[PDB]
């Protein structure tokens, strides 16, 4: 009951899956071989969710990995936890995308969108009563953000009752991987607006602070930011999974939260986060998880929340508490800083709880929260986009494969009544 | 085979008698067709 199905769409979206199911294979104690050695009856119960029984009681992921360029799908398959995925459940192609968004959408999408709706398919119809999807995409490349939202578009049609997730990786202001990265960005949010009921927006940078003020990490390596990704994947399904006091399935968490069908742009944050220094002066109660999570550096998103106005929030917590201290300190939150939350919003908060913490800890919580400082991300990006496009930069490439120029406009002023919406709905 | 007896005798040099000349400056046969388009006015200003 309640089945997810989870996509991997793209190098980073086949490399943070990687993480995902390194988290959860350890939540519900399964050996790298698959088998399951762990300890309770509670991992068995919901185990369902992600995975399907198999022969002598080996359980696979019901995970979905597509992307080009093979040289990714070895090292899954040769990293530990990679012996558990289904061979069929690998859908490459030997081709490149080129960081390029018109070939990912209309030519090697093209092709390869059904050969991953035949699989999809047959792990949709696997599910007893499928909850809804999940995507991990990174809006820079051309596989994540070509294949990806190509992909969308056709789950849209065969499941709308459903409800998808993106974990979506937006490019950064400050630091740009690639040249070409505004347009890959915009002609993809142009369809998250119109297929996708959640999406949180996050991005390497805030992921490179966190990794440095609070963790105070030497080397943040890649496969270090994903276990920050990957702790809040998993962070959002407890209910799912495990008993609590007050569960919060996934799609009462979606309407207790967009007022309307297109602010579906979130912020996350996870807590707690100390170094192996502060681990001696630390407390392990639930008012320092409250003032981290509501802190603006855990924002997983390089956007300020104290330039906009919070719309509504969330808080996941996981850890055998109080539920009241739970409340009186969300009550606290809306009554000290009482600028930053609307008015036409009487109680903007929801509040879940699971007895089940994280494995290696006791408490833990986790952060969602519908801000309106996210247009000054989709403000940025629409600068340099209208920039290089004002003299066809970089053009010549999107056009030979079939676009024209008005699929630029649309997806530009389809941003621009979106970055209004926020702004409108933001009487200061 | 070379030539017969008696017919390589020598012949008479006149002045020029093997110099090159310039055709003209003529127009060519074949510009070979440039393939690649060129480079946009830098007023098309499309964003709006
Ligand atoms: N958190 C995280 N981000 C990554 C990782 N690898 C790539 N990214 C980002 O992914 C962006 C480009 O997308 P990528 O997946 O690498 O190529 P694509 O397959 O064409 O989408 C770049 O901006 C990278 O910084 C990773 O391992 N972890």
């Amino acid at each position: 009951m309640r089945e997810i199905v989870h996509i991997q769409g793209g190098q980073c979206g086949n490399q943070i899956g990687a993480k995902f199911w390194e988290v959860v294979s350890d939540e519900h104690g399964i050996d790298p071989t698959g088998t399951y050695h762990g300890d309770s009856d509670l991992q068995l119960e919901r185990i369902n969710v992600y995975f399907n029984e198999a022969t002598g009681g080996r359980y696979v992921p019901r995970a979905i990995l597509m992307d080009l360029e093979p040289g990714t799908m070895d090292s899954v398959r040769s990293g530990p936890y990679g012996q558990i995925f289904r061979p069929d459940n690998f859908v490459f192609g030997q081709t490149g995308a080129g960081n390029n968004w018109a070939k990912g959408h209309y030519t090697e999408g093209a092709e390869l969108i059904d050969s991953v709706l035949d699989v999809v398919r047959k792990e949709a119809e696997s599910c007893d009563c499928l909850q809804g999807f999940q995507v991990c995409h990174s809006l820079g490349g051309g596989t994540g953000s070509g294949m990806g939202t190509l992909l969308i578009s056709k789950i849209r049609e065969e499941y709308p009752d459903r409800m998808m997730l993106t974990f979506s990786v937006v490019p950064s202001p400050k630091v740009s991987d690639t040249v070409v990265e505004p347009y890959n960005a915009t002609l993809s949010v142009h369809q998250l607006v119109e297929n996708a009921d959640e999406c949180m927006v996050l991005d390497n940078e805030a992921l490179y602070d966190i990794c440095f003020r609070t963790l105070k990490l030497t080397t943040p390596t890649f496969g270090d930011l994903n276990h920050l990704i990957s702790a809040v994947m998993s962070g959002i399904t407890c209910c799912l999974r495990f008993p609590g006091q007050l569960n919060a399935d996934l799609r009462k968490l979606a309407v207790n939260l967009i007022p309307f069908p297109r602010l579906h742009f979130f912020m996350v944050g996870f807590t707690p986060l100390t170094s192996r220094g502060s681990q001696q002066y630390r407390a392990l109660t639930v008012p320092e998880l409250t003032q981290q999570m509501w802190d603006a550096k855990n924002m997983m998103c390089a956007a300020d929340p104290r330039h906009g106005r919070y719309l509504t929030a969330s808080a996941l917590f996981r850890g055998r508490m109080s539920t009241k201290e739970v409340d009186e300190q969300m009550l606290n939150v809306q009554n000290k800083n009482s600028s930053y939350f609307v008015e036409w919003i009487p109680n903007n908060v929801k509040s879940s709880v699971c007895d089940i913490p994280p494995k290696g800890l006791k408490m833990s919580a986790t952060f969602i929260g519908n801000s309106t400082a996210i247009q000054e991300m989709f403000k940025r990006v629409s600068e340099q986009f209208t920039a290089m496009f004002r003299r066809k930069a970089f053009l010549h490439w999107y056009t030979g494969e079939g676009m024209d120029e008005m699929e630029f406009t649309e997806a530009e002023s389809n941003m621009n009544d979106l970055v209004s919406e926020y702004q409108q709905y933001q009487d200061a | 085979m070379g030539r017969p007896d008696g017919a390589n005798g020598p012949a008479f040099l006149h002045a020029h008698e093997k110099e090159p000349k310039l055709p003209s400056p003529g127009p060519p046969s074949n510009p070979k067709q440039k393939i690649r388009p060129p480079v946009p006015a830098k007023e098309e200003k499309p964003t709006m």
